[PDB]
RNA sequence: GCGCAAGACGGACCAGAGCGAAAGCAUUUGCCAAGAAUGUUUUCAUUAAUCAAGAACGAAAGUCGGAGGUUCGAAGACGAUCAGAUACCGUCGUAGUUCCGACCAUAAACGAUGCCGACCGGCGAUGCGGCGGCGUUAUUCCCAUGACCCGCCGGGCAGCUUCCGGGAAACCAAAGUCUUUGGGUUCCGGGGGGAGUAUGGUUGCAAAGCUGAAACUUAAAGGAAUUUGGCGAAGGGCACCACC
RNA sequence: GCAAGACUGCUAGCCGAGUAGUGUUGGGUCGCGAAAGGCCUUGUGGUACUGCCUGAUAGGGUGCUUGCGAGUGCCCCGGG
């Protein structure tokens, strides 16, 4: 948090990891090697029912409090790192992505670079379920 | 790999290309050709690297197929070959990530793979590192000026 | 009866092709009889554009773009409205649905 | 259409049909011959030669067998024969 | 919802066919007009032929009209297609003539004309859309 | 976030595209062997077509003996759902899924359409091989090769259209050339159920495969298409005897 | 030996000079390409345009304007 650096010559750049599933929403900010983070805030830990996990809302508290958190800190800029559930799963990303984002935006932050994760296989494993899939 | 004091002197662990890039070039109508290479340097480091070729439809072309021959296919991957392999051997780390800034390797690939079949996107997709040997100090003194 | 002149898929001299999965389901179906849509998406939707250039330090910053390719089983792509069912006059229209914006 | 004149047609119809279909059946092929200026003698090959063809006395290659007809050597003239 | 029955339309075409030089724009006068030059069993199917009658005439004033012939209004399409220019369009000091065609003529029955020349084919041959 | 180890698979490129007798076949490269089509003023001279007996290959599942088991997952163990739910759903999970060696010869193995051969309309295209031609490119000259464009020939996967014709019609350029009935040839069906069942034979470690009845019962069982019909089918509208 | 015609390449004083250098996929008689020095007629006229790079005012990529579809503008030296 302290340092001998300028909060007018230069802006301090981390990475943030955006986990968003049709489960949860993982709005997770490191530094800019990744290896190590700075605080680590889920879409579940703000509404009490699971149900409101998926909600764009409890996205946009996460991210609203981890941004809070960061700037009280002293990190300015993120580098976007939006990734799905992924795998074989499923390659669309959850509803709470773009809440998150735009929640980071209004915060007072800086975005620099955005590119997606999204681990895409080369065909590798069976999914889950049989041959005649989910039934409903 | 060390820091002096307050500062952290790096050092170059690969290439990768964003992927936006990478799903944006393949289309459909049109063939790929991919190449991957074993080739060390002229000092003790070993890269790995590997490249990416798409399909060039002319302008006068009313056809919408695009596609080729299985040896023309064969032809262009021995070129990339051959290209990639010649133009590291002689140079040494700096010398190869100097050249990776710009597409030079990819200029004379797609300037190599022209009387066989056009070629319009080529670029250099993936570099990863397998041997890593003995750290010198002076070596990586010497990389930073 | 024949409903169609092929079989509802694209097989015409193969007897079998690689199986794929369903997205929304998991069923196994052929590669040639299941619906394809290649879907180009970006970041932001539609308004959030303004506020991501605004926060954005680069001037004239470009927006990536998302790139997937979906397959359903036509169960699944029937419920999920993307094909519907047509007549027996106009079932054979192989032009795609026109693209206006 | 329903009336052709199958007994003589235009000549343009036997030379664009099939070498089978014809009312005479008759070859497309003919023979040809090759002369250089390196060596003064001239020699009499096929068109769809399919083999490697040395002038008299080793002087130079003449053919190179393709699918259909021979690649000559560049250089080399040729006129078309018949009896 | 205010639509016209094919009652009072019919019978507003009808009307206007047969008289033009005795309506106008105003609604009173021509109904009055409507009144009197035909049976009308009612007031309110009188207003509402009348009605229609001035929309009549706000569209004729405009332009003209699909369904409706008026022999006011007639006579000009008939004069628009009666009178000839001076050039005829088809005889000129030169004729875009190409050569395949300039051949073509050369065989047909001449060695020359008096009013035609040759141009220069094309150097490259495309003519379709592209669709494979 | 950095690495390691194991097994499986080959996404986007991937299309009414290719090859193969069929089942089937997709990471790069090397080796061996075979094959269709095209080209031929080469070679032999009817060596040909279909096929009892017999023979080769043959998806997945199943059995025996190994090595290995990432994921998925029969049987099983639970949690909800429900009047019941040992079902749909969710979490684990033994055989199996992967490779080798020995079996069985079963699929909606389906183009639900035997093979060879002749004739019978048109059109845009696709893959291969060959032939001919204005032009652009591999940087400016020439030729040959690849890459485009314009056409032709042969074989093939297909497509659009037609009052050739056929059919009960859906439809088919073959399912046409059929009462104006005969090109050659193999297999196969005589209303429905009993029944692919019982016995016998043969084959298989086993599961089962091939061959395959009868008594009895029944007046219909079916194929195509038409009109209100009902859909917990879709697309548009309406109603305070519907809702907000 | 006779006799003129149709077409084309290079140059814009000429010889030097198509000699090296460069060049590719396969070649050739091979494209691209300026002086040193010398002799003179001591240097033929008109005409539009020119975003950046490679490899010509050509070929192939790719931009800026207001979000699209389309105009116009974008070699340089100067003045207003
Ligand atoms: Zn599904």
């Amino acid at each position: 948090s302290l340092g001998p650096q300028v909060a007018e010559g230069e802006n301090v750049f981390g990475v943030c990891h955006i986990f968003a599933s049709f489960n949860d929403t993982f709005v997770h900010v490191t530094d800019l090697s990744g290896k190590e983070t700075i605080c680590r805030v889920t879409g579940g830990m703000k509404v009490k029912a699971d149900r409101d996990e998926s909600s764009p809302y409890a996205a946009m508290l996460a991210a609203q409090d981890v941004a809070q958190r960061c700037k009280e800190l002293g990190i300015t800029a993120l580098h976007i790192k939006l990734r799905a559930t992924g795998g074989n799963r499923t390659k669309t990303p959850g509803p709470g992505a773009q809440s998150a984002l735009r929640a980071l935006a209004r915060s007072g932050m800086k975005i620099g670079r955005i590119e997606d994760v999204t681990p895409i296989p080369s065909d590798s494993t069976r999914r889950k379920g049989g041959r005649r899939g989910r039934r409903l | 790999e060390d820091v002096q004091g307050k500062n952290c002197l790096t050092n170059f662990h690969g290439m990768d290309l964003t992927r936006d890039k990478m799903c944006s070039m393949v289309k459909k109508w049109q063939t790929m050709i991919e190449a991957h290479v074993d080739v060390k340097t002229t000092d003790g480091y070993l890269l790995r690297l590997f490249c990416v070729g798409f399909t060039k439809k002319r302008n006068n072309q009313i056809r919408k197929t695009s596609y080729a021959q299985h040896q023309q296919v064969r032809q262009i991957r021995k070129k990339m070959m051959e290209i990639m392999t010649r133009e590291v051997q002689t140079n040494d780390l700096k010398e190869v990530v100097n050249k990776l800034i710009p597409d030079s390797i990819g200029k004379d690939i797609e300037k190599a793979c022209q009387s066989i079949y056009p070629l319009h996107d080529v670029f250099v997709r993936k570099v990863k590192m397998l041997k890593k040997p003995k750290f010198e100090l002076g070596k990586l003194m010497e990389l930073h000026g | 009866t024949k409903k169609r002149r092929n079989n509802g898929r694209a097989k015409k001299g193969r007897g079998h092709v690689q199986p794929i999965r369903c997205t929304n389901c998991a069923c196994c179906v052929p590669k040639d009889k299941a619906i394809k849509k290649f879907v180009i998406r970006n970041i932001v939707e539609a308004a959030a554009v303004r506020d991501i250039s605004e926060v954005s330090v680069f001037d004239a910053y470009v927006l990536p773009k998302l790139y997937v390719k979906l397959h359903y089983c036509v169960s699944c792509a029937i419920h999920s409205k993307v094909v519907r069912n047509r007549s027996r006059e106009a079932r054979k229209d192989r032009t795609p649905p026109p693209r206006f914006r | 259409p329903l009336a052709k004149d199958l007994l003589h047609p235009s000549p343009e119809e036997e030379k664009r049909k099939h070498k089978k279909k014809r009312l005479v059946q008759s070859p497309n092929s003919y023979f040809m011959d090759v002369k250089c200026p390196g060596c003064y003698k001239i020699t009499t090959v096929f068109s769809h030669a399919q083999t490697v063809v040395l002038c008299v006395g080793c002087s130079t290659v003449l053919c190179q067998p393709t699918g259909g007809k021979a690649r000559l050597t560049e250089g080399c003239s040729f006129r078309r024969k018949q009896h | 919802g205010r639509v016209r029955t094919k009652t009072v339309k019919k019978a507003a075409r009808v009307i206007i066919e047969k008289y033009y030089t005795r309506l106008g724009n105003d609604f009173h006068t021509n109904k009055r007009v409507c009144e009197e030059i035909a049976i009308i069993p009612s007031k309110k199917l009188r207003n509402k032929i009348a009605g229609y009658v001035t929309h009549l005439m706000k569209r004729i004033q405009r332009g003209p009209v699909r369904g409706i012939s008026i022999k006011l209004q007639e006579e000009e399409r008939e004069r628009r297609d009666n009178y000839v220019p001076e050039v005829s369009a088809l005889d000129q000091e030169i004729i875009e003539v190409d050569p395949d065609t300039k051949e073509m003529l050369k065989l047909l029955d001449f060695g020359s004309l008096s009013n035609l020349q040759v141009t220069q084919p094309t150097v490259g041959m495309n003519f379709k859309t592209p669709r494979g």
